[PDB]
RNA sequence: CGGCCGGAAAGGGGGCCGCCCUCUCGCCCGUCACGCACCGCACGUUCGUGGGGAACCUGGCGCUAAACCAUUCGUAGACGAC
RNA sequence: CCAAGCGUUGGAUUGUUCACCCACUAAUAGGGAACGUGAGCUGGGUUUAGACCGUCGUGAGACAGGUUAGUUUUACCCUACU
RNA sequence: CCUACUAUCCAGCGAAACCACAGCCAAGGGAACGGGCUUGGCGGAAUCAGCGGGGAAAGAAGACCCUGUUGAGCUUGACUC
RNA sequence: CCGACUUAGAACUGGUGCGGACCAGGGGAAUCCGACUGUUUAAUUAAAACAAAGCAUCGCGAAGGCCCGCGGCGGGUGUUG
RNA sequence: CCGCCGCAGGUGCAGAUCUUGGUGGUAGUAGCAAAUAUUCAAACGAGAACUUUGAAGGCCGAAGUGGAGAAGGGUUCCAUG
RNA sequence: UGGUAAGCAGAACUGGCGCUGCGGGAUGAACCGAACGCCGGGUUAAGGCGCCCGAUGCCGACGCUCAUCAGACCCCAGAAAA
RNA sequence: GUGCGAAUCGGUCGUCCGACCUGGGUAUAGGGGCGAAAGACUAAUCGAACCAUCUAGUAGCUGGUUCCCUCCAAAGUUUCCC
RNA sequence: AAAUACCGGCACGAGACCGAUAGUCAACAAGUACCGUAAGGGAAAGUUGAAAAGAACUUUGAAGAGAGAGUUCAAGAGGGCG
């Protein structure tokens, strides 16, 4: 398959991918861009921390209506919330790119995460059924996600 | 068209921005005007609303209908334990308004100042004036301190001292004091630097500053009541039961076209924790703190003239939600702002005191020490118990 | 080059006598002629070892913090904040 | 005359604006802001469909002629304000 | 003032109306009541809870009124049956 | 000797509390309209509107009155008078 | 698939509250608030506020949230996965 | 011409606007100047020339006027008798 | 009041042996039915149901009416007209 | 009888026609699915590649989903895929 962006030389890189996930776009965009440019290690004790509600995801782009937390002044922002589900999903993708340099010969413990891209996928439709007779859609907005880590000292 | 009854306006555009006072201790706006005629003397205080109690006193006003007739007063206690003087500050005069000139801290900071420079004082090495003490125990620093001073009974013309609460003696949960720039007003700024250079390190009490019978101005931020609608926050009128949208509310909020709404009209938001400077608020008497002499301890506070007991201003049960006045207390005529244990800055009064009111002289018959904590009905405890007689707890 | 003597309205490059001090050069005329004379030609000549940001070397003098989260409080509080 | 700083009320009857009276009062001035102000209310009046009356019309019906009953929707957007 | 459910904050889930571009005012002129123009006030990221001043807010090609040589239901001493 | 549900009266008694929760008519003096019960615009009008008994007109003795039907030695009232 | 010379037309879109399809901002917002209420332990299982078993505390309270039927549905019944 | 008048209603003549940009009148459908292919230089119109804002930054000429509501440029945007 | 709901919910009400309530069967069908009468009801439709056709009904009235350049360039007046 | 008519039927041939929002409503399990009590209303929906050679085997995960390897001119064609 195709990544968007192609990593600095592929020897100290491996990939992970997954298409059509069932988490919110949005939640998990935001908590793709906290987790941009860390270390696989505090990668994942950060995405532990948001499932126990310790360390928050700062709503940087999508914070309409979104509530303010102390943890996210961590983040020089207002405004953060604990995506559960999506911390979870891109903490499985972390599991399957670490199983991947394993698998290349690559050393674990010095992987950076450099690119992560969340891309909205194909909606699944559902119906709500609202006053006066009428059917408004109550539409999923699940999301591809995809993933290069890299060797880093 | 026009307002058919002409009522008068919901609340004061006076103190219009309604929210959480920026400082949680009452700054001093304004000191008192000093002329180089008077004595040096300290212009403020700093202290703790404990509670409140009646009083019984004989009115001595001639014409009124309470003149030699007994009144009962409302009084709060503001526990005042004596102020630690840790520093000096010069300002400057200027065209742009008044500038701080030079600060001088004193060698010895207790760890009471100290906290307040820490928001977390347990995970600090407590580091704080560890490189500046040493400029007082050498040669080559004394010199360049004694330059401070110099310098400063020269161009500075407003001297203020720095005075930290002495947080240790009090009931309250914390131990981080208060510091507050308590302006000198006396005579030369020569002789007002030479004074508080004098008074570095030293306790300064509450009667060094105050007096009895004395109208003070008292500061300090309002009890805080969280986000309230307009009914509570401006107290203006109820709508009818029959309003749709809610009865709890201002009804016209603008005219049409000017097209905005305006500061005037009265909004829902932030009631109370506002800061408010009360004026003329008399001291109707200073309190003696506990003290031992002889082995035994003395806490005749209450003891008035007329009474003669052994009994304290502390209420059977202690001050609820606050603690035991062991300390220097100011009594206070009525309410004063605030809730119990909030730091309480007293201020000498900026305005000539010249009433009958006002020079009336304060002797009191009956401090009520009755237990706040329910409908109290005896003062002081061997009174429960000589009227009550023996308890199966006995 | 060691000190003496000055400076708050938004503190400054000063001025003094003393020496360790180096010349009798600098300034004004007049002599002796020499220096890429690049062959008619443009952004030349300054402030300027400018402002800012990264690291590369190197010798002294030295410095060993705190904030935020979490927990806690309830004088505070929709949530943050306090 | 300088003058809008600060006031200008409680009621009986009326849907009323208006008026009128009672009583208090320093005074009970007059007005504007889409004849301020219905996602602020209320719906008493006008002003749908039901009905009664009087007058009018052969009639269906008409009547700033009385009478009675009659659904008052939405803010989560931008601004403004808090 | 108290209580229950909300609103509120969070995990999960997740619509819609609406939408030229948009969104701070004052006066001016102007299709005679401007968010934009002119002339002045001025103007600081991103936002949360509220709120009902404005958007001559949304809703529905005004039910009023008039016009149409467009109708319908009804009446009768209209015309023609 | 088998009794099974009540009723009345008395004593004493409690901090005058007792139909202790629950259940469960506010009342009076008048006017207007419609006698009443009934009915009515399902989705804004329950009314004084409609109906009603009572009252009074009118038509008709059947080849008839009233009425239906495109039609008929048709059909309803009428299993009537 | 196209250039040139002729021939032919269902031949050029920004609008029509255009047609059909797609996608935004709104917005991770309104919302997921009618009828009192859940809790503890265990078991299965990758995984449990919700499943099952046991125990507690509650509710319907025989005009029932009970046990059966008629209309209507049409396999929704039952077991296993 | 009607009307108290009207940014009202109705005519005559010519020119405009509509169909029309452009310079000036701060801003205007119509006023003033002037009508337009795309450009370089020059010069003007009507208006201007403290600063916004190109141009009086001339040693411009002669007066007039003090306002505790000054005055300040066709249409034109505010006043009379006294 | 973008609802639980294209009429629902709560309290409060009217009536509850009778012109009572009610299920099935049966009759009446569109200028027709049925109506204790409100133009009510006749399948969320009623001052004439619904379905298909005549039909792409007609419209002096709204709305829209798709490439470029070049040249010329109006009228809102006359007379007659349900 | 013949010459004449023939948008149904059984066969055919053709086209300056349409090219999957076009052309029949229907290029496909279309008068189908679905809607209405019924009369009736009535869709959307073509395309891997030359060939299934449709991705063995390994690896992480409970799995969907990945990482490798492999087929192929190409998965930059991976079973609603030109």
């Amino acid at each position: 398959v195709r990544y968007s962006l192609d990593p600095e030389n592929p020897t100290k890189s491996c990939k992970s991918r997954g298409s059509n996930l069932r988490v919110h776009f949005k939640n998990t965009r935001e908590t793709a861009q906290a987790i941009k440019g860390m270390h696989i290690r505090k990668a994942t004790k950060y995405l532990k921390d948001v499932t126990l509600k310790k360390q928050c995801v700062p709503f940087r782009r999508y914070n309409g209506g979104v509530g303010r937390c102390a943890q996210a002044k961590q983040w020089g922002w207002t405004q953060g919330r604990w995506p559960k589900k999506s911390a979870e999903f891109l903490l499985h993708m972390l599991k399957n790119a670490e199983s991947n340099a394993e698998l290349k010969g690559l050393d674990v413990d010095s992987l950076v995460i450099e690119h992560i891209q969340v891309n909205k996928a194909p909606k699944m439709r559902r119906r709500t059924y609202r006053a006066h007779g009428r059917i408004n859609p109550y539409m999923s907005s699940p999301c591809h996600i995809e993933m290069i880590l890299t060797e880093k000292e | 068209s026009h307002r058919k009854f002409s009522a008068p306006r919901h609340g004061s555009l006076g103190f219009l921005p309604r929210k959480r006072s920026s400082r949680h201790r009452g700054k001093v706006k304004s000191f008192p005007k000093d002329d180089p005629s008077k004595p040096v003397h300290l212009t403020a205080f700093l202290g703790y609303k404990a509670g409140m109690t009646h009083i019984v006193r004989e009115v001595d006003r001639p014409g009124s209908k309470v003149n030699k007739k007994e009144v009962v007063e409302a009084v709060t206690i503001v526990e005042t334990p004596p102020m630690v003087v840790v520093g000096i500050v010069g300002y400057v005069e200027t065209p742009r308004g008044l500038r701080t000139f030079k600060t001088v801290f004193a060698e010895h900071i207790s760890d009471e100042c100290k906290r307040r420079f820490y928001k977390n004082w347990h995970k600090s090495k407590k580091k704080a004036f560890t490189k500046y003490c040493k400029k007082w125990q050498d040669d080559a620093g004394k010199r360049q301190l004694d330059k401070d001073f110099s310098s400063m009974k020269k161009y500075c013309q407003v001297i203020r001292v720095l005075a930290h609460t002495q947080m240790r003696l009090l009931p309250l949960r914390q131990k981080k004091a208060h510091l507050m720039e308590i302006q000198v007003n006396g005579g030369t700024v020569a002789e007002k630097l030479d004074w508080a250079r004098e008074r570095l390190e030293q306790q300064v009490p509450v009667s060094q500053v105050f007096g009895q019978d004395e109208m003070i101005d008292v500061i300090g931020v309002t009890k805080g009541k969280g986000y309230k609608g307009v009914t509570s926050r401006w107290h203006t009128k109820k709508l009818p039961r029959k309003t749709h949208r809610g009865l709890r509310k201002v009804a016209c909020i603008g005219a049409w076209h000017p097209a905005r709404v305006a500061f005037s009209v009265a909004r829902a938001g932030q009631k109370g924790y506002h800061h408010r400077t009360e004026i003329n608020k008399k001291i109707y008497k200073i309190g003696q703190g506990y003290l031992i002499k002889d082995g035994k301890l003395i806490k005749n506070n209450a003891s008035t003239d007329y009474d003669l007991s052994d009994k304290s201003i502390n209420p059977l049960g202690g001050f609820v939600h606050y603690g035991e006045v062991t300390n220097d207390f100011v009594m206070l005529k009525g309410c004063v702002v605030g809730t119990k244990k909030r730091v309480l800055t007293l201020r000498k009064s900026l305005l000539v005191q010249t009433k009958r009111r006002a020079l009336e002289k304060i002797d009191l018959k009956f401090i009520d020490t009755t237990s706040k904590f329910g409908h109290g009905r005896f003062q002081t405890v061997e009174e429960k118990k000589a009227f009550m007689g023996p308890l199966k707890k006995d």
